[PDB]
Formats: C-alpha cells, sequence, structure tokens
C-alpha cells in the first residue's frame, strides 16, 4: 500500500530484509561462473512476480 | 551502505506526486492517506499501519535520511551473514 | 535432446483453469462457508484435489521401477548427455511449479485477507494454494530429484544434500500451515510479514535455494562432458 | 460474512449496535449511500480481548466496492484511529460512494487494536451501473482539481518500466556471452577472469554512473515539480464524545439462564423493577445482533435484515403493562431459527459459557429505555 | 535550550506551563532561589508518549550549576517519580541553591517514562560568587552533621589507590623478568614452564590470601564504623494531589485553524460563548510556552522570559467585552518572531499537523478563566 510507504518504516526494513536473496545467490554466481549479474537476476524476478 | 541510502532516493520520484497534502473534511491529509482511507481495506484496519509517528526523542525531519544510514549500516551485517549462507547452498556434499 | 515434453507443460492451460474457476466460482459462491453452495464448489474440490494428489504422487514416483544399471558417465556425450537434458526438463517444470505456487497463488492469498477474508477457520483462496499448488510443486521436485537419483551416473553416490534442499525444504511449508492458523488464532496477527507465525514458512523460501548446488553439482560432470570439444 | 466463525461468547459479550438505519438499499456507480446507528461499549469485555484504547471504524466488504466517502463518530470525522471507554455509548455515521456493480453484504465493524474485527449486522446492498463510470474527483491544498481514481498514474508506469528496462539490458550485455559451461572451465582451470575484460568493466562504471546521475536529476525535478508535500499523516485520536443517555430507571437482574442442547431456544428468568415514572413492557431483547421482538408490543419499522430480525422470537409469560415501583419477575424465551444459523448455539464449544444483551422497555407514550443484561448461560442438555 | 528541535505538534499537546514565578534573576553562591506555578496534562497526549504512569519533576540546567534543594507537587516533597492524570491541573514548586557562577538557562522539565523530557519554558539566571564557597551541609539520623560536597572523599580515594597499588604490584612481580621473547620460545620449545616456579605460585598465594583477608577485616571495620546503613531508597508516589479548579463557563469550539507557510503567523476562528455571569474578553493565547497577548485587555507582569512574549501578538477581530450568553465568533490571529525562532513553523515536517493552546479570559473584575483549544492546523501555502 502507498500509504504504507512511510519515512522511518519503510525505508528501514524494505533494503534490509530485500538484500538477502542477492547476496546469498551471489556466493556461487560469482566464484563458480564469476557471473556479473545475480542481483540483477534477484530483483528482476522479484519485481516480475 | 548504497544499497541501505539508494532506496528511498530511488523511489521518491514515484510516490512524490501522492504526497501533496488534502484537507479533507476539516482533517489535513496527503493523497496517499486519502487514498488509504477512500478504498476499504476490511483486513487491514488503520491502527496497524506502521509508520512514523512522531516521538519526544525524534527530531523536526531527520526520518527519511537516519532510517536509510541505519539501514544501510545493518544491510552490511546482512550481506555479510548472507554471503555465508547462499556460499553454503552452492555444496555440492553427498549424504 | 529435448524440444518435446519441454513445450508440453500443461501447467498453463490447467493453471489459466483455477484462475478462471476462482474469480467466477469463488469470488461469491465462495465468500460464505454456509453449507450448500460453499461444500458444493470448494469443499469438493478440497477433496478431490488431496485424494488425486495423493495418488499421483504415488504413482508418478516409479522412476525406481525403471531403474537399472546407469553407468552413463563409461557412455560418450550421447546417452548421458541425453539424460541431463531430460532432467533439465523436470527441473524447468519444477521451477514453473514453485513459481505458481510461492509466488503466483502465495501473493494472490496475501491480496485475498486484506479484502474481506478474516482467516477464521476458513479461506477458499486456501484450497487453491496450501493444497493444489504446494503439493503440485512438491511432485514435481520429487519426480526431478528420483529421476536424477536414477537415470544420472553422477547421483548415484548417495543424495545429494542440496537437492534435498530444493525438495523437502521446500516440503516444510505444507506442514508449516499448521503454523499459520495457529498464530492466526490465539496468536493472530492480521498481516503477513510483522506477524512471526510467518516467519516459518519465510524458512521455507531459503530452502528454495537449493538450486545453487543442483546447478553446480549438474554443471561438474556436464563439464567433463564438453571440455574435448571446445570450439 | 465471517461473523459467524467468531466464538458466541466473544459475539455477545463485546460492542452492540443498535438504531441502525441504512439509507439506501439500491444504488448506482458514483451514488452515495449512509449507515447511521449507536454502539454501546459492554463493560464486561472479554479478558483475551484488549480494551480499546485503539479502534478503527471500519467497513465490511469484498474489497472497494463501496469507497468510505468519510465517517464520522459523534460528529467528529475518524479518519485515523480513535479511543473508547468501557460502557460508553456512541453514535456513528459511516458515507459509502458505490464504485463496483454487484450485490454486496455490507457489514459496519470496529477494529481493535490487540483484539480483532468486531463485525455489525450486515445489510444486502446492490450497485448498478458500470464501474467504467466511477469518479473520485478532488481538489488539493493548490487545486489543482485532480481524480484520484488515475492520478499519478502514469508516472508509476513509467519510472517502473524504465528502471525494469535498464535493469534488463544489463543482463542482456552478459547474455549474448556463453554462460555457465565456459565460465566453470575457466575459472576451473584457473583464468578466472572469463569475461571480465577492461571494456566490460567500464560498461559497469557507464551503468553505476549512469544510475547514480538519474537518481539525482530525478530528484531534483520532482521537487522542481511538485514543491508541496507533506509526510504521511498518522495519529490516534484521544478525543471522541460519547451520548449523555439518561439511567435506565428500569432495572433488571437475571436470576438464571439456560438453553437447550439441541435446540435454537434461550430461556432466561427476570426481576423487574420500575423505578421509572410510566408503565414499561418488555420490547425487544437484542443479543450478537439477533433482534428478538414481542410482537404485541414492537414491531420493527427500519428494514432491519430480515434473517437477524425475529419478529416474534422474544416471548415473555406475563408483559402485562409493569406500572412504577412494582417489582415483578418473569420468564423470558428468545427463540428464533437464527440461534442455529449464526452458529449461536456453539456457545457450547466456547471454554466461558456465558451472555450479554440488550433489552428495550416502552411506556404508554412510546419511549424507549435500553438496560443491558448479562450472566452464565447454562447448557439444559434434552 | 534543546526544546527547539522536539516535534513541533508534540510540544503543543503534551504539558502546558502557566502561572510561572520565579523569585530570582541574579543569585550568588550559596544563596536560593525558587520556581513556581502550575502546569496542565493534555487528555489529546500524543499516541507516541506513554500516558504519564510514571513522571518525574526534573530541573534543565547544564549539569549541577545549582542544586535542587526541594521540589513539591501540590505541596508534597517528590524525590521519586510520581504519576499523573491526562486532563488535570498540578501546583509545583522548585528550590535551587546556586553552586556555580556564571549565565545558565533554568527551564522547568517533566521526564515521562516511555516519553521524553518535556521542557517548559526557561529563564536566564545569573550566579555570582566563587565555586570554593559552596556548602552543602546535612544532619544525618544520627547527627552527625556532615558536608555532602566532600564528605566521604578521602574513604574513596585510600581504598581506590590502595587497590591499584596492589594490583599494579602483582604486575611489577613479573615485569622485571624479561616477557614476551623468551615466553615464547620456551612454550614453542615445549618448556611451558617458563617462570611458573614454585616461590613464583606462593607470591600468587600470598596475594590470593592477602586479598581474601583484607576484604573480610574490611567488611567487619566498616560494620563497626558505620553501625547503622538502610539501602538505597526508591519508589514511585502515585498519591499526588491535582487542583479543583471551576469548569471554565466560557466555552470555546475552534471551527478551523490554519497557519501561512512560509510566515511566523496563525489563524484561527473561534466560537465563544459566554455561560459565564460577568461579561469576558481574550486575554492571552498560550502555546508550547509562548505567550500571545492582547495588549488591550491584559499585560504580562512576571518578568516573563522575553523572548517567550508577545505583548501584543495576539490579534482578534472582535475583544469587545463578550456579555453572559451571547454566542460569538471570532478571528485571532496569534502571530510572533517566536514562531519562527522557536521552529513552531516546522509543524510541516511533522506527520500529525495538529495543535493545542490554552485561552484566558478576563471579566470587569479581573478574574482569569482558562480554557482548552485543540484542532488540526492547514498550512495555507501562500
Ligand atoms: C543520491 C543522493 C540524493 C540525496 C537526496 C536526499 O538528500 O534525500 C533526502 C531525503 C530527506 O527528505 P527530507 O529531509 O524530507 O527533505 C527533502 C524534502 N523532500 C522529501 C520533499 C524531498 O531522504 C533521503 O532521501 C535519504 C537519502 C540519503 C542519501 C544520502
Ligand atoms: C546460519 C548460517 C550457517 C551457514 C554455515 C555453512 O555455510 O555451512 C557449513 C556446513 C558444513 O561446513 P564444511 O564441511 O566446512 O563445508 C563448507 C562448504 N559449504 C558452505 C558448501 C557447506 O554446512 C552445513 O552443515 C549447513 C549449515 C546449516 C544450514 C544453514
Ligand atoms: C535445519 C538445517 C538442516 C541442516 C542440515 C545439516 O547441516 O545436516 C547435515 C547432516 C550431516 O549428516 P549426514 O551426511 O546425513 O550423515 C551421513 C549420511 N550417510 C550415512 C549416507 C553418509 O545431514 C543431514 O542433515 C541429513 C539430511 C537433511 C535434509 C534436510
Ligand atoms: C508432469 C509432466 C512433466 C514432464 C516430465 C518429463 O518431461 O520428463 C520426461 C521423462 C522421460 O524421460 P526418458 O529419458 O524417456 O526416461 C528415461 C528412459 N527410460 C524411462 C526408458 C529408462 O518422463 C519420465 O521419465 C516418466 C514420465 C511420467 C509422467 C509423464
Ligand atoms: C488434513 C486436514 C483435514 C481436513 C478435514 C476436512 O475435510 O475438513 C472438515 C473439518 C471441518 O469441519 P467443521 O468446520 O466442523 O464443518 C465443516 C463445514 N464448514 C465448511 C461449513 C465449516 O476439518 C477439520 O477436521 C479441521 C480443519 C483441519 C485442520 C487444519
Ligand atoms: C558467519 C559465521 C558462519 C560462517 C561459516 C562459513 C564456513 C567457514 C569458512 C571456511
Ligand atoms: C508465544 C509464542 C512463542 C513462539 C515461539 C517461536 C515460534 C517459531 C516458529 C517456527
Ligand atoms: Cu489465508
Ligand atoms: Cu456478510
Ligand atoms: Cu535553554
Amino acid at each position: 500500500w502507498t500509504d504504507w510507504k512511510d519515512r522511518r518504516l519503510w525505508v528501514t526494513v524494505a533494503p534490509i530484509v530485500s538484500i538477502t536473496f542477492p547476496a546469498a545467490v551471489q556466493a556461487v554466481l560469482w566464484w563458480r561462473y564469476r557471473i556479473a549479474w545475480g542481483a540483477t537476476l534477484c530483483v528482476l524476478g522479484l519485481l516480475l512476480g | 551502505l548504497a544499497w541501505g541510502l539508494l532506496f528511498y532516493p530511488g523511489n521518491w520520484p514515484i510516490i512524490a506526486p501522492l504526497h501533496v497534502p488534502v484537507e479533507y473534511n476539516g482533517m489535513m491529509m496527503t493523497l496517499a492517506d486519502l487514498q488509504g482511507y477512500h478504498y476499504v481495506r476490511t483486513g487491514t484496519p488503520e491502527y496497524i499501519r506502521m509508520v512514523e509517528k512522531g516521538t519526544l526523542r525524534t527530531f523536526g525531519k531527520d526520518v527519511a535520511p537516519v532510517s536509510a544510514f541505519f539501514s544501510g549500516f545493518v544491510s552490511i551485517l546482512i550481506y555479510f551473514l548472507w554471503h555465508f549462507f547462499g556460499s553454503w547452498f552452492g555444496s555440492e556434499k553427498f549424504v | 535432446k529435448k524440444n518435446i515434453i519441454a513445450g508440453a507443460s500443461l501447467y498453463l492451460v490447467f493453471y489459466a483453469w483455477v484462475r478462471w474457476y476462482e474469480g467466477v466460482y469463488g469470488w461469491s459462491a465462495g465468500l460464505d462457508s454456509f453449507a450448500p453452495e460453499f461444500e458444493t464448489y470448494w469443499m469438493n474440490f478440497l477433496y478431490i484435489e488431496m485424494v488425486l494428489e495423493v495418488l499421483v504422487a504415488s504413482v508418478l514416483w516409479g522412476y525406481i521401477w525403471k531403474s537399472r544399471d546407469r553407468k552413463v558417465m563409461s557412455i560418450t556425450p550421447r546417452e548421458e548427455l541425453r539424460r541431463h537434458f531430460t532432467h533439465w526438463t523436470w527441473l524447468m517444470m519444477y521451477g514453473i511449479a514453485i513459481y505458481f505456487g510461492a509466488s503466483y497463488f502465495t501473493e494472490q492469498d496475501g491480496t485475498w485477507h486484506q479484502t474481506i477474508v478474516r482467516d477464521t477457520d476458513f479461506t477458499p483462496s486456501h484450497i487453491i494454494e496450501f493444497y493444489l499448488s504446494y503439493p503440485i510443486y512438491i511432485i514435481t521436485g520429487g519426480a526431478s530429484f528420483l529421476y536424477a537419483k536414477t537415470r544420472l551416473p553422477t547421483y548415484q553416490q548417495g543424495l545429494s544434500l542440496q537437492y534435498l534442499v530444493v525438495v523437502v525444504g521446500p516440503f516444510m511449508i505444507l506442514p508449516n500451515v499448521g503454523l499459520n492458523e495457529w498464530g492466526h488464532t490465539f496468536w493472530f496477527m492480521e498481516e503477513l510479514f510483522v506477524a512471526p507465525l510467518h516467519y516459518g514458512f519465510v524458512f521455507f523460501g531459503w530452502s528454495a535455494l537449493g538450486v545453487l548446488g543442483v546447478i553446480n553439482i549438474e554443471l561438474g560432470a556436464l563439464s567433463k562432458l564438453l571440455k574435448k570439444d571446445l570450439a | 460474512h465471517g461473523e459467524k466463525s467468531q466464538a458466541a461468547f466473544m459475539r455477545m459479550r463485546t460492542i452492540h449496535w443498535f438504531d441502525l438505519n441504512w439509507s439506501k438499499d439500491q444504488v448506482s456507480v458514483n451514488e452515495t449511500m449512509s449507515i447511521s446507528g449507536k454502539f454501546h461499549v459492554f463493560a464486561g469485555w472479554p479478558e483475551t480481548v484488549d480494551k480499546p484504547e485503539v479502534a478503527f471504524l471500519n467497513i465490511g466488504i469484498p474489497g472497494p466496492v463501496f469507497i468510505r466517502a468519510g465517517s464520522w463518530i459523534g460528529g467528529q470525522l475518524v479518519p485515523r484511529s480513535v479511543s473508547l471507554e468501557l460502557g460508553e455509548t456512541y453514535e456513528f455515521k459511516v458515507l459509502l460512494k458505490a464504485r463496483r456493480p454487484g450485490d454486496w453484504h455490507v457489514h459496519t465493524m470496529m477494529n481493535v487494536q490487540g483484539g480483532g474485527p468486531i463485525i455489525g449486522p450486515g445489510k444486502w446492498v446492490t450497485i448498478t451501473g458500470s464501474m467504467g463510470d466511477f469518479k473520485n474527483p478532488i481538489t488539493t491544498l493548490t487545486g489543482e482539481t485532480i481524480d484520484l481514481e488515475t492520478y499519478a498514474l502514469d508516472g508509476v508506469y513509467g519510472w517502473h518500466l524504465f528502471w525494469y528496462l535498464l535493469g534488463v539490458a544489463w543482463m542482456v550485455y552478459w547474455c549474448r556471452k556463453p554462460v555457465f559451461i565456459p565460465r566453470r572451465i575457466a575459472v576451473d582451470a584457473g583464468k578466472a577472469d572469463s569475461l571480465i575484460t577492461p571494456t566490460d568493466k567500464k560498461v559497469g562504471m557507464a551503468f553505476a554512473a549512469g544510475t547514480l546521475a538519474i537518481v539525482a536529476v530525478s530528484m531534483g525535478q520532482a521537487n522542481e515539480k511538485y514543491p508541496v508535500t507533506t509526510p504521511l499523516q498518522a495519529g490516534l485520536m484521544r478525543g471522541i464524545k460519547s451520548l449523555e443517555l439518561p439511567q435506565p430507571t428500569v432495572s433488571v437482574k437475571v436470576v438464571d439462564a439456560s438453553y437447550r442442547v439441541p435446540g435454537r431456544a434461550m430461556q432466561m428468568t427476570l426481576e423487574i423493577t420500575n423505578n421509572g415514572d410510566s408503565a414499561v413492557r418488555l420490547a425487544e431483547f437484542n443479543t450478537a445482533s439477533v433482534r428478538f421482538l414481542d410482537a404485541d408490543v414492537y414491531e420493527d419499522d427500519t428494514n432491519y435484515p430480515d434473517d437477524l430480525l425475529a419478529e416474534e422470537g422474544l416471548s415473555v409469560s406475563d408483559n402485562s403493562p409493569l406500572a412504577p415501583g412494582e417489582t415483578r419477575t418473569v420468564d423470558v424465551t428468545a427463540s428464533d431459527a437464527a440461534w442455529e444459523v449464526y452458529r449461536l448455539a456453539d456457545l457450547i464449544y466456547d471454554p466461558d459459557s456465558r451472555f450479554a444483551g440488550l433489552l428495550f422497555f416502552i411506556d404508554e407514550d412510546g419511549n424507549r429505555q435500553m438496560t443491558m443484561v448479562d450472566a452464565p448461560l447454562i447448557p439444559t442438555f434434552i
């Protein structure tokens, strides 16, 4: 909801919980295949869904 | 730090139009509050809304930046932890 | 060694059928638990789907009957190369199923509460979410796992650990439905997120990251089936 | 709609909605209807339900088929949450604007933080027309009159589509190059520098610079295009007025109450007094939104939802005009199909077999007094 | 001093300090001054500020430049925390003793547990003399009169110095022996017994015994030198008396309030009644410690801090003697540099654009009535 996108809790929570999967997927899509994306892919999937 | 700090700036151009103030039946409300008021969410009463409400230890306008720096600092640790978590998920061990 | 059952993904037509059945037979004909219209279009649905899912899981999981000597690592890049393609067809099916189960219908159920339906004692967007989609993707994941176990040489060495996580891991949200409906009752919280009652099957989406291990494995016996033919 | 699944004792000992009035039952899109009445907070509140320090006057409907054009409690607009006191009576009113055609059950509910939804009686309202005609005009403190239904939409679409296409282009830059297999072999052999060439790293800078640039220009342009922007408002409204109703001189004491299991009937034994100045008579017993009336004394004239209205559901052993002083004891029997239809008989599964209700008395003139009753309900197994 | 950084709406809708009186503004060391007045707890308390079940009457100063010789609320000493009720008025008094020369801004504040500091208006007080002259004599329940400024100091110094010298001696016993390098080589080779010889281990016993001994002798000697010792006292003081002020018969209803952005002026529209028996007039509007007066009706005589005093800041369209009954509506304009100096105009950044204030009326005789006002403040953008 737009009326929940405030200045204190939204800005605090969204990025924190959002950075989880990008970091995890990056831990093998970088040292196994030097894949530059992987956070972009996570975010593209999240946004599409 | 970047992840934490780029969020609100990256979203502001999208939600700014909905922060124009409005006087509705004598009370002042933003267009976003007016939306939340008009379109009934029978399952989401207003009081569950976890948004900034002001305190005696809060300053007049300092929420957005302070919450983006705190979020960046915590994102540091979150990325740290989930790097190792993901390294584990990449394991090829057999049991 | 593909382009056959990969394009035969009937998941869309079937799921396109429920999204229609939902918006046509559960909008008002399923708003009230009542007794007649509900147990006609939604409870019979539930029973039929449970029995069909149990039987389809018991049947489809017969790759142990088609299993045999799987020394395809001694074979050239023809028989074993062909099996990996089948494995990845299974995995694409599993991906579609996981998408529809954990993303589409889960957030659709999220939409449903915010409108009217308080979870009290039930929801008809629950027959479609916890008892149709989750068992479907569970069946698909188990099928893929068993296929790899019974048909690829590199998997004959005892139950890859990460393959178990992109599997039974996502299975642990089904029994997790006990946490919710109990955290929604005597511990309720009318949200999806702050309510730690939902953190149960938040510890299930993580498990859906075991496709980092299956991919590492399937790109270690396959990297040795393509090395010689570089250019 | 889901009130039927809530604990029977909870539905009976929380909030009592009476004097309800629906201004219409057949509306067209863009038309308005109102719901008015009063509700009385029960002093014998349930223990597991937090006291209503924080409550929100809501509307029960399947999504925004109407829009809440306004809502008042005691004459004040209440867009925020409010505070209530146990034992008080409040007058409320809600103004709806029809938005989506169909037939909808419209309930009046009160969300109580730490408690839950407290659903009042519902009414069937029909909306006719086409949703494409709905208009939600609004004038801002700059005015600037806008249409809240579609305002700012193109901006959302444009910005999200732009950022998405930017992110897709990043992946596309690397997608043309064979991925996975050659990259695995490369780092496995020790050629970790697979496709991270200088030209491939300078593309990263452009993207990173073009990104950090667009954000700043966009912030500036937004500040210049919308010079006035307040934060999301919020905050309790403690100051809410109740109703100064005179104390019901007619005092009723429940000696004992029981209900037949199975069966759709309850039986009270009341000791009534008439400290008032005029002869009174028991007119209606209201509990859990069900209205049991005694046809010989009172009949409904507010189009109360029929499935909740028991015209002759109330049966008093002696409803002879109770005159001044003149204490008396009578056996009341409230029976109706709604006792079983609305799962009120499921009080047997409740870990608290008690009840609460609203007694209404009428004089010779036709005035009404409202008395509160409550006591344990004892299942009499047949 | 830091009140200027607190949320504007919080400063306006919490506690209102009035009838303030400072007994002096120029004190010498060892001299006393008092601060008296009343404060009214606002019933429309902020949601995020816990209700004042636990409050402490404090003093705002940069460290102990004064010492709080005493403090009363309603006549009782309040060294502990206290309880307050929303909507009550209390009389308070504080007694200070000058300790350190300089010029200090002395504020009256109320700490609210779960809330924060609620700072009242400050006054500039000057202390003259030399801090070396400060005396804090006290007589104990044994009496035994002591000087709390330096009492028991030699004991603290002696004991801490003794224990420190004991700990230094332990390290010194081992510091003469070459440390680090030879010790590393020793355990690396397998001579773990580097410098732990029997004589080195018997020194450990002496220290351990000499320590465990001194503690016991010292406990005994303390018990014998101070035979009477109570535990640190503490505990809420719920019983706090308020003020039985007659209900202000003059009733004021705010129709609407707005403020110019930018600008240092606010504008209310009041509907006033005079249910009283004598003709009244609007004298002062007090909000967030700022006092807007109407020179034609009332002028300050309490040396109120000038930077918070607007002698002619209040402007009423019609301040003609409002006689009995005789309802009326007027447009009030409270304007002063302090609106911008004390960051009250920053209500625009507050996620709650509302306000609360204190209206004072005066009769022909000169009596004062105190009415409470509160409503939404609407930024009128110029
Ligand atoms: C990429 C740098 C852009 C900096 C934009 C900015 O300073 O925004 C400040 C805004 C604070 O908004 P506020 O204090 O209300 O003042 C700005 C007024 N508005 C909200 C109307 C734009 O909160 C944030 O966006 C935190 C981001 C910090 C990045 C270093
Ligand atoms: C809560 C974070 C714990 C992550 C620890 C980890 O990376 O696992 C190390 C360990 C095995 O350690 P080791 O034999 O050294 O192998 C390290 C290589 N990986 C990371 C692939 C397992 O694997 C497990 O048993 C899974 C951990 C519990 C699930 C969160
Ligand atoms: C809640 C997180 C679970 C983390 C699992 C883990 O780190 O434990 C590793 C453990 C290590 O012992 P394991 O290798 O099972 O014992 C040797 C197995 N054999 C006898 C075949 C060699 O194996 C299992 O947990 C069993 C599989 C669990 C699937 C969810
Ligand atoms: C829900 C349908 C998903 C489609 C699964 C798929 O395409 O996998 C093809 C695979 C065929 O792979 P294939 O290499 O033919 O099987 C291994 C070779 N055999 C069976 C002769 C040992 O099917 C099976 O193994 C059994 C299918 C039963 C459900 C339709
Ligand atoms: C594995 C779950 C078993 C579901 C059994 C079933 O068909 O539901 C009937 C019954 C519910 O019966 P009841 O609510 O008394 O009456 C059903 C009729 N309606 C739908 C109108 C309420 O369910 C239960 O046993 C409790 C819920 C399952 C545990 C999560
Ligand atoms: C962050 C704490 C857990 C990290 C464990 C990772 C395995 C050890 C590194 C070789
Ligand atoms: C009283 C609630 C306590 C909840 C314990 C933690 C629940 C874990 C959920 C998996
Ligand atoms: Cu649900
Ligand atoms: Cu209904
Ligand atoms: Cu100061």
